[PDB]
Order: structure tokens, then sequence, then C-alpha cells
């Protein structure tokens, strides 16, 4: 369960209208909800059970963790196989025991419209950006950490 | 809304510079970026560049680098864009279009989904000038017309009979002459010996309203 | 940069058949987190384009039923399974996955009809235009179908080049048919140094070549 007291191993958080989760930085890709690493281009013996994208290890074949299914080439939760978001991105409920809409910041999911991300909803931004020079800051339908209004770039300066 | 105003048309002369602003609304202004696209006459899209709204990251064209500026406006939502330089090829129409804040990390967001209304851009030595209208006469069915040549800028509006006349009318798109001036024709296709003693009138407005018979 | 290739330039549909657009990459277009980026345009005349897909096979907001995009790697098509009127226009695809973007040819989407060999009529320079020292002869090819065709000046049997322009009319609304003008301007001493001035006409509704010539008195 990715939280706000969470730390990405090799990544950074971001945070949607309904969830938070861990971006890998660079070429990496998940091997778990926390953790980035590099993926092998080819399956073999040596290469075998090693990360060949996110949610997948490498008859060699690169195959979805259990619970993650082949959509469009990318791993994406059994629930949310035709689930269709639109300004956000298909998640596990967490309060329920099925797939909703996590939506992009700025949209949230509309009653109204089968809980789609078609209404204007604020999010209040949950992250804690301990860098210093550092806070909260919304782009491309996210929150993120980044540099202050007087800094930028290996570390904000 | 997301919605994008974009400025009026604009006219320069060859080696002049020209500012296009694209008042963005609807949105956080500051979350995201925005790609001006031009689209000459006749002719495709074509990529200018990229600029970030969220950290001010410009980006140009390798083919168009040395003669493009583009800066926004936090204040008032703005994108403005500047060309240097404007050579007679310039000649399109300037489109905005929301594009990525970063362009290192892609997101759940996917640009160029709003455009702006566009920009039309003339670039000319000519000057202000008032078209020349010349009859097309013919010699069971005839075609005859009329003539628009050497009017700079452009539109004119062309109508046959005060409007009265619109059947088998034809008004074409106009042309860039070599020498910098638009020529345009209208043409319509009546009875042959059956339209002997119709006035046929070209009834061109532009600076100019001038309505002239075409007999034969 | 990544070359993008769409087909057909043109492409002729009925109104209430199916039709499809083809967009190919010179590149991969899948990106590095697994995803495609290749996003569908639409431009109507004298509008600015709207993208009607996005992402991969994924519609945009207000965008009807009858669009639907589809394909994977470098090779992708764009279906409309009902064509209606207001889905005349060009049509671009444009690629995000490679920095930086880059659209397509166009396709032009227009009404099919029966074809209709063009009408063909000539107009010589008026008297007032040859007071001021220039000549301007029209060539008018009207009503014709499809929208391709050849016109060639010769003056005393003499092919012109360079001096001739040409402007067509959109897709009329009514007959579905095209109509195609070239002026040809010449100063007064070159009008005045020649006699016969003629427009030669090539099209799939003429089985021969159509001339239409006058002389200069």
């Amino acid at each position: 369960k990715v939280t706000v007291d969470t730390v990405c191993k090799r990544g950074f958080l971001i945070q949607m209208s309904g969830h938070l989760e861990c971006k890998c930085e660079n070429d990496l890709v998940l091997v778990n909800e926390e953790t980035c690493e590099e993926k092998v281009l080819k399956c073999d013996e040596k290469t075998v059970n090693k990360p060949c994208g996110d949610f997948s290890k490498c008859s060699y074949a690169c195959k979805c963790n259990l619970g993650y299914d082949m959509v469009n080439n990318v791993c994406i939760p059994n629930e949310c196989k035709q689930v269709t978001c639109g300004n956000g991105k298909c998640i596990l409920d967490t309060s329920n025991p099925t797939g909703v809409c996590s939506c992009n910041i700025g949209k949230v999911p509309n009653v109204q419209d089968q809980n789609k991300c078609s209404k204007d909803g604020e999010t209040k931004c949950s992250l804690k950006c301990l860098k210093e020079q550092e806070t909260c800051k919304a782009v491309d339908g996210i929150y993120k950490c980044d540099c202050k209004d007087g800094f930028i770039i290996s570390i904000c300066t | 809304q997301v919605q994008l105003v974009q400025s009026g048309a604009e006219v320069k002369k060859p080696g002049a510079s020209v500012k296009v602003s694209c008042r963005a609304s609807g949105y956080i202004f500051t979350s995201y970026g925005f790609s001006w696209v031009r689209q000459a006459p006749g002719q495709g899209l074509e990529w200018m560049g990229w600029i970030s709204a969220y950290n001010g990251n410009t980006d140009y064209s390798q083919k168009l680098q040395g003669r493009v500026t583009m800066t926004t406006d936090t204040s008032t939502n703005t994108v403005y864009m500047e060309l240097r330089t404007l050579q007679s090829d310039d000649t399109a129409v300037y489109y905005c279009a929301r594009d990525r804040g970063d362009r290192l990390y892609y997101y759940y967001y996917y640009g160029m989904d709003v455009w702006g209304q566009g920009t039309t851009v003339t670039v000319s030595s000519a000057s202000t000038k008032g078209p020349s209208v010349f009859p097309l006469a013919p010699s069971g069915t005839a075609a005859l017309g009329c003539l628009v040549k050497d009017y700079f800028p452009e539109p004119v509006t062309v109508s046959w009979n005060s409007g009265a006349l619109t059947s088998g009318v034809h008004t074409f798109p106009a042309v860039l002459q070599s020498s910098g001036l638009y020529s345009l024709s209208s043409v319509v296709t009546v009875p042959s010996s059956s339209l002997g003693t119709q006035t046929y009138i070209c009834n061109v407005n532009h600076p100019s309203n001038t309505k002239v018979d075409k007999k034969v | 940069d990544v070359v993008m290739t769409q087909s057909p330039l043109s492409l002729p549909v009925t109104l209430g058949q199916p039709a499809s657009i083809s967009c190919r990459s010179s590149q991969s277009l899948v990106y590095s987190d697994g995803n495609t980026y290749l996003n569908w345009f639409q431009q109507g005349p004298g509008q600015s384009p709207r993208r009607l897909i996005y992402k991969v096979s994924n519609r945009d907001s207000g965008v009807p039923d009858r669009f639907s995009g589809s394909g994977s790697g470098t090779d992708f098509t764009l279906k409309i399974s009902r064509v209606e009127a207001e889905d005349v226009g060009v049509y671009y695809c444009m690629q995000a996955t490679h920095w930086p973007l880059t659209f397509g040819g166009g396709t032009k989407v227009e009404i099919k009809r029966t074809v209709a060999a063009p009408s063909v009529f000539i107009f010589p320079p008026s008297d007032e235009q040859l007071k001021s020292g220039t000549a301007s002869v029209v060539c008018l090819l009207n009503n014709f179908y499809p929208r391709e065709a050849k016109v060639q000046w010769k003056v005393d049997n003499a092919l012109q080049s360079g001096n001739s322009q040409e402007s067509v009319t959109e897709q009329d609304s009514k007959d579905s048919t095209y109509s195609l003008s070239s002026t040809l301007t010449l100063s007064k001493a070159d009008y005045e140094k020649h006699k016969v001035y003629a427009c030669e006409v090539t099209h799939q509704g003429l089985s021969s070549p159509v001339t239409k010539s006058f002389n200069r008195g």
C-alpha cells in the first residue's frame, strides 16, 4: 500500500485524485509497488525471473505477475481490464474488498457519469516533500515534489 | 473548458518580426506546456517548437532554430511566439496547442489535446491596394465571369446580381503572384443562346466596392 | 526525425460506407513505458485541427462512436464505420513517442461520385487590362471529377512554364464536382509578339486532350 510515508526506491512519489504511486526514474521498471530496477531486454537462462517490465519478469517469455494481465503490451491489474477512465487511470479500490478511476489533478470521478473522470474537482496535495528548497507542485495532471519558485535541478538550487 | 484564444491576423514585411499571443483559460495555466504548429496554404501541419509554462523549458525545431522565440506570461494567461526574419514562405496559419509541462518524464496526460482558433500571418512587401476587375466575356451552355487581379491583402467577397445569382457560381481560391499581390477569379454558367439580354455584374466588395457589367 | 507516411493522399468515400486511413512510422512508436502515443487529428475546411484519437485506440471526449483507431508498432489504421457529411476534411496522424513531434502528410477525404468530363472554356485578356501593359489569359475547367487534372498553356505551339498559376475550388456540396482556374500572365510586348494562345486539358473524362484556342484579333 503506497502511502504518503512511502519512500520510492529509485523513484519518486506522484499523486492523483484518488491515490499515490511511485514513478520510476530514467529507464527503470517497477519490480514492486515501491522499488524500481533496470529491465533486461531478453529472457534466457541467465536472465530468468529477471524483471522485463512493470510487474513482469522473465520457453522464456515476459509475463505479468499474479493479478495482472497484458493489455496493450502493459501489465495492468486484472480488475482494470475492461475499465476506461479518460482523464486518469484505473486502480484497485483500497476501500473495496473492484476497478475504480483515479483522475488527473483537476478532475474527479463524476457520480453523474458512472464515476468517470469527467467532473471538475480539486485535490489537496498530501505529499511530504522532504528535500530542502522543494515543495509540492502540480504538472501534467499530477502532484510531485519539485524545486520551489527560486531553485531548479543534482539538487535544487 | 481548457479553451485557447489566439490573436487576430497579422501582416508583416519581409525581414520584420511578428508576435502572436494565445490566452489560455479553463485550467491551471502553470501546470502544462504549449506547442506551436503552422500550416502553409494548402499544405500540412508543421511543428515549430515547444515551451513549458511549468519550468520555462523551450525547444525549437532544428530546421527553424535560429528565428523562433517563445515566452509565457504567468500573470496574464498568455503564451507568446516571436518569429524573426520573416521570409516569404513563412506565410501560414499558426495554431496554439496545449502540450506537456516536462519533456523528460511522461505521466497520464497526453498533449496536443486542445487547439486554438488559429491565426493568419501574411509576409509580403505589398501595400494595401484595391483590386482591378476585368470581365471574362464568353464567345447550349455558356460560361462567363470576372477577373479580380492585383489586390493586397486578402480577402474579397464576390456575389452575382447582389446575391440573386448563386447557381453555378464558382469563386476560386486566391493565388499569390510573383509580384506579391493576390489574384482571384469568379465564374458562372448560364444558358448560352437563352441569356443574350440579361445583365451580369461582377459585384465585388473588399476598401473597394466595384460592380462591372460583363456582357459579350 | 520520425517520418510519418499516410495513405492514401486523397480518399474518395461514399456516404454511409466504411472508410479507413493508413499511417506508417519510420521507427517503432512503442515508448520506453510500453505505450505507443499515436494521435489522430481531424481538420475541417477552414477550421482548426481537433484530436479524435489519443494514445493507441482511445477516443477523446465528444468523438462519435463511428471513429476508431487500431494498429501497433509502425502500422496503424483509423476506421470510420459509417461516414457522415461533416467527416470531410484532412486527417493527420501524429506521434509523440519520439522527440520531436512529427505529423503525417495528411489524407483528404472527399465524396466519391461518377466520373465527369470537365467543360473547358478559354478567355482572352480584356481591352481594359491591355491598356495597362499586362495580359492575363484564363482557362476554365468546370464541374469535373476526380480532382486531379493536368493543364498546359501553349503559345504558338510553345509550352509555357512558370508563368501560369492555378487554383481549384473545394468539392461542391451540391454536385460533388471540382472546378479549376489557370491564369497565364505575360507582358504586353510578349503578348503582342504572338498570335495563337491555346489551353490543353488532360483528364479521365476526356479520351483525348482538349485544346481551346483563340486568335489575338
